[PDB]
RNA sequence: UCAGUGGAGACCGCCGGGGUCAACUCGGAGGAAGGUGGGGAUGACGUCAAGUCAUCAUGCCCCUUAUGUCCAGGGCUUCACGCAUGCUACAAUGGCUGGUACAGAGAGUGGCGAGCCUGUGAGGGUGAGCGAAUCUCGGAAAGCCGGUCUCAGUUCGGAUUGGGGUCUGCAACUCGACCUCAUGAAGUCGGAGUCGCUAGUAAUCGCAGAUCAGCAACGCUGCGGUGAAUACGUUCCCGGGGC
RNA sequence: GGUUUGACAUGGAUCGGGAGUGCUCAGAGAUGGGUGUGCCUCUUGGUCGGUUCACAGGUGGUGCAUGGCUGUCGUCA
């Protein structure tokens, strides 16, 4: 807004896995105000995700985090009479948030018949480095490339 | 041709099965299940010729099914169009009966939008 | 519908008006505005003229119009198309 | 023993009523539960503003009711003639169940 | 066109209502009878000039209070016109009517007065302006802090509608604590009617 | 409202359904409340001249 | 605890910095609450000959065995179409089914009706109680738990149509709601374009009231339940403010 | 399809005692015809009747003749 940066909610911490990324996640399905059908999809995805590897859901779930953030990003501008999509580098709470709206779009856009194991195969693929989520990363990040030439547009 | 004149869908449940009837709901193939003893929680293709039987013998009993029904109701409409009444009249405009709204939509009975040039303004 | 313990309802002028036809001839039209009235086997082969807003329009009524009110068979609106 | 009812719209009036009954009751002995607050009725009207074709503007209204309780524990049927004789403002009334 | 009525706005926070009875089954017909009696008093009492109407109930009993900037109307000789007025209201409503008129202490300070004589003198084709600034001068002598008087329709007996005003002193139409009293009449004219509208600052109440 | 239209609401209907209500002050046949008669128009300037008893602006 | 009367409480008042100072501003303590704490009521001078002669009132004009007025029937509900606001959807964060938790705000004597009996049910028959913080509406639903369906134009969707009914009403043909049996349409997330929302908000979940015999209410006004994501920023789009 | 001082007001006269209604008949009903019941004071009122007389009635016109009320720019400064 014009008047300035508006507060941000503190985020809480998931009561099981004690990680805050638990409880992004869970906010981020959150479909219709169902915050215990949302969770009750993330939990059983995190205990389907430690039965298939014997490591850490939480790790496992950050692992595919770190391989779907994204470090820059192009957006619209108006200079002159054609638009430039210029890039611009990605704050770490941006990326985080684009990290998993991509992986709860792409669990909810995948071909298996339930949710919950959708969104578990998906963290697991982007975890190992494969996926729509790891492709759609480095698709941006490829046409932030070749758009690079904008980077002096920056204010 | 399992049943009177209706196949039953292999690999689906009976109780599904017997409202794959035409005149035959989720109620009508509960009671059927429950008079003639049968579960309905079982498969189609694991069904004994007896029990099969013995289910046809019930429905065709007790109720008007597939080709009885649709003739019935065919022979209904038509008694409405020759007898003239208001309803007969909307039926033979293929038009709703049940003094639903026309104005708008009236969708499902006057068919796909066929829509026509009107006046133009300046 | 009307109550099956109610009866049906027949306007009780055009019962007398059938019943008197019956009595004396079932040779008349029966002219009236009672389309809110239930067909009855005692009137069949009766031609009533039922008011359909305009015109007292007659219907000759036969044994499968009983389960019908007097008013069905006589529209009230025009319609013949849009344009021509 | 002895319920007396106050119904009115102002609970400045209310209030007063029954300081007037208990003090009376009182002066006549007849020592008399306190006046309890009964939960005051809240009455919505809710009124489109204009005359005409303006629904999204309007206005709202409401008729609180409020009801004071008092208990006459001391029979005393001189209290019984006072509170049957005494004057009490238009606005609010008075309900005596014997 | 989107002012708040200053009485409505006002009512049981510094003013209070006209009427004061309760009744919950018969509320209906309690204020249909009322509606009745002040029709009634204003058609045929518009000569004393009606400051307000106010109506109390007990028990099938009515009382009125009749506000009146001159009551010898009212009155009439020796209670004449009191009992007859009296006798019509039971006549109206069929109940036991106790009615008593109070005088104005400045009627040249309550709004409704003022809106009265405006209107009569419009009525009458005495020029708008000069009315204006008559009733104003007057509310100021006696001693209101704020006036503020508002004329709408065909004034001057002109065709188009014109909204003349005046205003002086204060009129915080928007402070509740402020006490402003609100009147309004309508001069009947040979040309359709005037609207006359006064506001007057009494003071600050709690 | 119509004059001829008011007398009639007024006098008994010939069959009890046929009765509608009318604002007993207005005339005016919609949005009439059973609480205290009256209409829309007629509640709201009444109310806000105050001859209403317990009737105030609500703002909850 | 609550009910409802009367008080207290927040004022940049205290502490520190900034601010020539000064208004303000930043941080902190205390505190339920901190910089207007949240929301409502409140709409300046005026603008648009904006709306309303149909709520009422009224100038002038017009009607006066009719443009008054009464009545029955009809119409305001039409349907090649177009737009607009909504509702239900297109399913698995779901459908069906059994069990089991947690509300608020409201209404009620021609009314709210418990309980029992009867019916598949709408309902019917009896019928207490309550003018109501007492009695009734009453069941909250979403949710949780168990079972089941297994991606199927379906056990999704519930349009349409046929049969049998109930209730209100003098009367449900035109033109009512509801029950039940059967029927099972389009719809696979919607073109250009477009809308709402900055927090207990959006999203969704049920509940109550006004009018009202009944009801086409999915509307309107309220009520609580669950409960988000995001705001770098003013470059661009729309509206507005000072010079 | 009925009605014409009218469905409804207010006031003068003029003939009055019932008005108003119960049951029936004809009618789609309005309405009309039956039949029962029939003022309280008082010698001059309440109530109604006609004949009139005044008059009523109009959701008929003009929101660009108006009042009132409302939207709106705009919770804008
Ligand atoms: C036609 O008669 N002559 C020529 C002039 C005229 C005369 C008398 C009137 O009483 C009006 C008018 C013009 C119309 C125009 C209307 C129109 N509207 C109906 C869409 C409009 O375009 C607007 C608007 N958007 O602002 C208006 O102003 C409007 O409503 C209005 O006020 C009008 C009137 O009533
Ligand atoms: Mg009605
Ligand atoms: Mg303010
Ligand atoms: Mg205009
Ligand atoms: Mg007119
Ligand atoms: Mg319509
Ligand atoms: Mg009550
Ligand atoms: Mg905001
Ligand atoms: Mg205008
Ligand atoms: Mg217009
Ligand atoms: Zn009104």
């Amino acid at each position: 807004p014009r008047k300035g940066p508006a507060p941000k909610r503190p985020v809480m911490v998931d009561p099981v896995y004690g990680s805050p990324l638990v409880s992004q996640l869970v906010s981020k399905i959150l479909l219709d105000g169902k915050k215990t059908v949302a969770q009750n999809i993330v939990y059983t995805a995190l205990e389907g995700c430690r039965a298939k590897n014997n490591t850490d859901p939480v790790q496992t779930l950050k692992r595919a985090l770190d391989n779907i953030k994204p470090s820059l990003e192009v957006k619209s501008r108006r200079v002159g009479g054609a638009t430039y999509q210029v890039p611009v580098e990605v704050k770490p709470a941006r990326q985080t948030t684009l990290a998993m709206r991509w992986l709860v779009n792409f669990s909810r856009e995948r071909r298996e018949k339930t949710m919950a194991e959708r969104l578990m195969n998906e963290i697991l693929d982007a975890s190992n480095g494969l996926g729509a989520s790891v492709k759609r990363r480095e698709d941006t990040h490829k046409m932030a490339e070749a758009n690079r030439a904008f980077a002096h547009y920056r204010w | 041709a399992r049943l009177i004149g209706v196949d039953l869908p292999r690999d689906k449940r009976l109780e599904v099965a017997l409202t794959y009837i035409y005149g035959i709901g989720r109620t009508r193939a509960t009671e059927t299940l429950k008079a003639t003893g049968i579960s309905g929680d079982l498969r189609v293709h694991e069904l004994t010729d007896d029990q099969l039987v013995a289910l046809r013998d019930h429905i065709e009993a007790n109720y008007h099914v597939e080709g009885d029904l649709r003739r019935e109701v065919a022979a209904d409409i038509r008694r409405k169009i020759e007898i003239g009444t208001y309803q007969g009249r909307r039926h033979r405009s293929g038009l709703p009966v049940r003094g639903q709204r026309t104005r708008t939509n009236a969708r499902t009975r006057k068919g796909k939008r066929k829509a026509v040039a009107k006046k133009k303004a300046k | 519908p009307r109550s099956l313990k109610k009866g049906p309802f027949v306007d009780e002028h055009l019962a007398k008006k059938v019943t008197a036809q019956n009595e004396a001839g079932t040779h008349n039209v029966i002219k009236t505005w009672s389309r809110r009235s239930m067909v009855t086997p005692d009137m069949i082969g009766h031609t009533i003229g039922v008011h359909d807003g305009r015109k007292h329009v007659p219907v000759f009524v036969t044994e499968s119009m009983v389960g019908h009110k007097l008013g069905e068979f006589a529209p009230t609106r025009t319609f013949k198309g849009h344009v021509k | 023993k002895i319920r007396i009812r106050l119904r009115a719209y102002d609970h400045e009036v209310i209030d007063s009523s029954a300081r007037k009954i208990v003090d009376t009751v009182t002066r006549t002995g007849a020592k008399v539960a306190g006046p309890v607050p009964l939960p005051t009725e809240k009455n919505v009207f809710c009124v489109i503003r204009s005359p005409h074709k303006y629904k999204d503007s309007r206005e709202h209204f409401e008729m609180r009711t409020h009801k004071r309780l008092i208990d006459i524990l001391e029979p005393t049927p001189k209290t019984v003639d006072s509170l049957m004789r005494l004057d009490l403002p238009a606005g609010v009334d008075i309900e005596i169940k014997l | 066109g989107q002012k708040i009525n200053p009485h409505g706005f006002r009512l049981g926070v510094t003013t209070d209502h006209k009427t004061r009875w309760y009744a919950e089954k018969q509320y209906a017909e309690l204020v249909g009878e009322d509606v009745k009696i002040r029709e009634w008093l204003h058609k045929n009492l518009e000569r004393a000039g009606l400051s307000s109407i106010e109506i109390e109930r007990r028990s099938e009993r009515v009382t009125i209070f009749l506000y009146a900037a001159r009551p010898g109307i009212v009155i009439g000789r020796n209670g004449a016109e009191a009992e007859r007025v009296r006798g019509e209201l039971e006549k109206l409503t069929g109940k036991q009517i106790q009615l008593n008129i109070l005088e104005v202490k400045s009627p040249e300070t309550d709004a409704q007065l003022v809106a009265q004589g405006i209107a009569e003198q419009l009525a009458a084709r005495v020029a708008f302006r000069r009315a204006m600034r008559k009733a104003q001068q007057s509310a100021m002598n006696a001693g209101a802090l704020g006036i503020r008087i508002k004329c709408s329709g065909r004034l001057g007996g002109a065709e188009m509608s014109r909204s003349e005003g005046y205003r002086e002193g204060r009129v915080p139409l928007h402070t509740l604590r402020a006490d402003i009293d609100y009147g309004f009449f309508e001069a009947r004219t040979t040309f359709g009617r005037i609207g006359v509208k006064v506001w007057i600052y009494k003071g600050d109440v709690t | 409202a119509k004059t001829a239209l008011k007398v009639k609401a007024a006098r008994k209907p010939k069959f009890g359904v046929r009765a509608y209500t009318r604002c007993q002050r207005c005339g005016r046949p919609h949005s009439v409340y059973r609480k205290f008669g009256l209409c829309r128009i007629c509640l709201r300037e009444m109310a806000h001249a105050g001859q209403l008893p317990g009737v105030t602006k609500s703002s909850w």
